Parts: C-alpha cells; structure tokens; sequence
C-alpha cells in the first residue's frame, strides 16, 4: 500500500494483526519486528478548481 | 380501524343563517425545504486507490 505510518495507541489483541475500518481496507497494522502498533493514513489531496 | 375525525350536522334551513361576532388571529408554521447539501465526487479516487 501507499500512506503515512503514524503511531497509533490502538489496543490489539495479542491474537490480532490488522485492523480494519468501515469499507473492510487496512486501517491500523502491527510491525512484525517488533511488537508495536502503526495507523495507516492516505497522504494528503483535494479537489483543485481553475 | 383508523377515525376520519368528529361527526358533525350542519343546522341548515332556508331561511337562517351564522355570523360570528367576535374573531381570533391565528399564527401558522410552515416548513419548506429550498436547497439540499452540494457533493461531489472523486470517480478514479473512489473506484481505484493508488
Ligand atoms: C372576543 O374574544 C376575546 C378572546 O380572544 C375576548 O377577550 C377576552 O375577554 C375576557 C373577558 O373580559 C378577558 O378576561 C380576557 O382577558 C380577554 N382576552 C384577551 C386575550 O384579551 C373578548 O372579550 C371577546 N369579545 C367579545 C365581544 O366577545
Ligand atoms: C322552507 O323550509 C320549511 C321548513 O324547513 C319548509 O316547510 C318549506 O317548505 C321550505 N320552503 C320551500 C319553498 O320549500
């Protein structure tokens, strides 16, 4: 995928992985390394008028 | 099963009739929705992602 990788204060499950939102996309993902928590957010964009 | 309202009778003849002596001045509300919330939308932003 393509975003920002922020720190998160999700509480995961020891049994979790992923994090999903409304439209069942990534939301949150756990760092296989070592044992923390990240939120991903598409970078910014908006509609452009001329 | 559903009430159409009170049952009335006119008193009608052919020779009476009502007038009203006194009167009241009535203050109504009337609600009209004029122009809904503008959007658009991103076609290539909401199919595909990245
Ligand atoms: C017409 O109706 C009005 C009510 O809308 C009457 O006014 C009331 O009269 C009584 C009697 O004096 C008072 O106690 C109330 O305070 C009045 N109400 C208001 C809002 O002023 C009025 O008297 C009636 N007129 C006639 C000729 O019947
Ligand atoms: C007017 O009404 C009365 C009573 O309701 C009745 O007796 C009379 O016939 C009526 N007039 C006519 C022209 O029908």
């Amino acid at each position: 995928g393509t975003g920002v990788l922020t720190e998160s204060n999700k509480k995961f499950l020891p049994f979790q992985q992923f994090g999903r939102d409304i439209a069942d996309t990534t939301d949150a993902v756990r760092d296989p390394q070592t044992l923390e928590i990240l939120d991903i957010t598409p970078c910014s964009f908006g509609g452009v008028s001329v | 099963t559903m009430s159409l309202g009170a049952e009335n009778s006119v008193a009608y003849s052919n020779n009476s009739i009502a007038i009203p002596t006194n009167f009241t001045i009535s203050v109504t509300t009337e609600i009209l929705p004029v122009s809904m919330t503008k959007t658009s939308v991103d076609c290539t932003m909401y199919i595909c992602g990245d």
